[PDB]
């Protein structure tokens, strides 16, 4: 997931907004 | 913004800092 | 355990150590 | 909510508990 | 994205995240 | 300044890269 | 409650969450 | 130590709350 | 070094940042 | 106490170390 | 004081309880 | 630099007071 794609590899904000109710 | 390399509480941080008051959802792999 | 006044990043801090694993979900608007 | 529980008023590690999947 | 209230420490982690592998500069003397 | 925008005030993520390098 | 894995400072910030008021000692190893 | 086992290994909050006054 | 005011996590993560390897005491009911 | 001279007042990073074991 | 092992966002962290006031410039390599 | 030294190796207060404005 996205928790685990940050910490093995990068992600950007962008990608975190996609979890913001 | 830039890419950023995210571990453990720091992803929250984040989540919290993008999200703000519309709030967000936690959901790390089984 | 003891009870505290937990606000903004703090709160969600917290959510992380006590949930960890489980995950959580934030909503301020409920 | 959470914040009126745990921010306003005060809450207990437990009453944090509720707010998990 | 959002507004908010961003103080002290809580701003500076915000600087990190938002300018990363780029560098920040904080000048509260500004 | 930054504080006076962001503190005092409120600010966006986008007000906070004008003080990127 | 959940296991968890603290390293650092975010070890201190588990402990004070868990003790509060009634205060901790943190003694790491020689 | 706790500390130490904390960080090479795991710990739980009720081991945590051996260390409070 | 320069003086501010240190409340709640944010002094401990001060302590800990200070006293580093020799370990601190948070004894707030001194 | 530590919080008397920190919290509610100002202290430097020399008078933090008086709680250093 | 004592040597201390800095990374990511802790070191800006650092630099804030340094600096306070007076500001500062974080500046990684390229 | 510092921001990589700190990391991968160790620094002091001090030294990290060379980049104070
Ligand atoms: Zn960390
Ligand atoms: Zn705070």
């Amino acid at each position: 997931g996205i928790v685990e794609q940050c910490c093995t590899s990068i992600c950007s904000l962008y990608q975190l907004e996609n979890y913001c109710n | 913004f830039v890419n950023q390399h995210l571990c453990g509480s720091h992803l929250v941080e984040a989540l919290y800092l993008v999200c703000g008051e519309r709030g967000f959802f936690y959901t790390p792999k089984a």
